């Protein structure tokens, strides 16, 4: 499980 | 310059929080409200300076292992204005046994222990924001990769508050709030990780993965 | 003066710790050696400037809250010189799989992840000594009956400090590695919270005794 | 159960 929720985020 | 910076703080800070609002955020329902807190200190993150020209994993170390104080010294800031009570938002006012109703255990006590001990300080607007992106700073954490580049921001936001403390002896003191931050922070994750491991309250995506990202 | 104080705190510093020596403290055997650290701390605590003129009871709440954090800070102190590595004493010397082994859990981790930190300064023994009085002071109990008392003791040995970093940024560079010291000393309580509760390990008065009045 | 150990120290 990687962090998919903060990945966003930290990305967008 | 310094101020700057904390004028770049001051901009780059989340908006007032209400529950109930009517231009601001939204409108939430109850816990949600702490969810969408999660995602306001991420992007908060993301805006401070020095902060998104880390690689993205030390981004996300440090976000994972501070993110919490942040967070917590947000609604420390909030609260200071009232005595015995949490203000989650200008809106949601909560003394100690309305917290053990929402199910927030002795996160009342713990809480208000932090509240008070910046309320002794009356402390202001640029210092609180420059305190928060200290604390974010402040990370420790074993999985960081550039050991240096942290510092380097670290003493960066550091000497920024001392040339701030001058328009002396007030850099330590807001300094000296940081353990208890840390603690309080602590004792709100153990606690809804306790509710993690009962199963039954349901939670938000980003929570668990903020919780799980901790133990393994 | 201020050197008064730095130069009282010198003295009144446990002295080098040994586990097998040989005329300083005479010779334990394994984990007596941590009981004898929890003595070595209470008396220290009396002699601090300040701390003694409290009541009896904000002397115990104090040391309930921080007593651990003390401890740590000392043995971060004498690990300063080694890498990768725990200086129990001078004499033990321990690394991340002899804390294991000796059912220490996860705190070699923890404890080394506090000693970098420190060894990122160079941490010196006048800096050191005012560093963990100034820890002794910033207890953070709801249990403190002056509020007022401890809190001129914390402005005391601060400004004690911001007068020392003179002969500069240093205060709050030391002030800074507070936090961890007391999430790692919190680590450490809680680790030995679950050995109490395992009822297996055997334990010792004064230490039980610790762990107890924290919970409740 | 009052702090025994601890009161020992702290007035000895
Ligand atoms: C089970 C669940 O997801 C949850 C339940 C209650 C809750 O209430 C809170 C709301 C805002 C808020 O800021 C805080 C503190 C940080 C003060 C604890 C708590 C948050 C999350
Ligand atoms: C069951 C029991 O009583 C006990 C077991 C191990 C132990 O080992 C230690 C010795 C010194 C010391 O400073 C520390 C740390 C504070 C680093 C954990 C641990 C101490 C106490």
């Amino acid at each position: 499980r990687p962090a998919s929720e903060l990945l966003k985020y930290l990305t967008t | 310059f310094v101020n700057a910076l904390v004028s770049h703080l001051l901009v780059v800070e989340p908006e007032k929080l209400y529950a109930m609002p009517d231009h601001l955020p939204a409108v939430a329902t109850l816990c949600d409200l702490f969810d969408r807190e999660i995602v306001v200190t991420i992007s908060w993150a993301k805006s401070i300076p020095g902060f998104s020209s880390l690689s993205l994993s030390d981004q996300m170390s440090v976000l994972q292992s501070v993110w919490m104080e942040v967070l917590v010294l947000g609604v420390a800031q909030r609260s200071l204005p009232l005595q015995d009570e949490l203000a989650f938002a200008e809106d949601l006012v909560l003394d100690e046994e309305g917290a053990r109703a929402a199910g927030l255990g002795e996160l009342g006590a713990a809480l208000l222990q932090l509240v008070r001990r910046l309320q002794a300080l009356r402390l202001e607007r640029e210092e609180y924001v420059l305190l928060k992106a200290l604390a974010l700073a402040n990370s420790d954490s074993v999985h960081i990769e550039d050991a240096e580049a942290v510092e380097q921001l670290r003493e960066a936001l550091h000497e920024a508050l001392l040339e701030y403390e001058a328009g002396r002896r007030r850099a330590g003191r807001l300094l000296l709030t940081l353990p208890l931050l840390r603690q309080t922070a602590g004792k709100v994750l153990a606690h809804f990780y306790g509710v993690k491991l009962e199963g039954k309250v349901p939670m938000h995506k980003l929570f668990l993965e903020m919780l799980e990202a901790m133990m393994d």
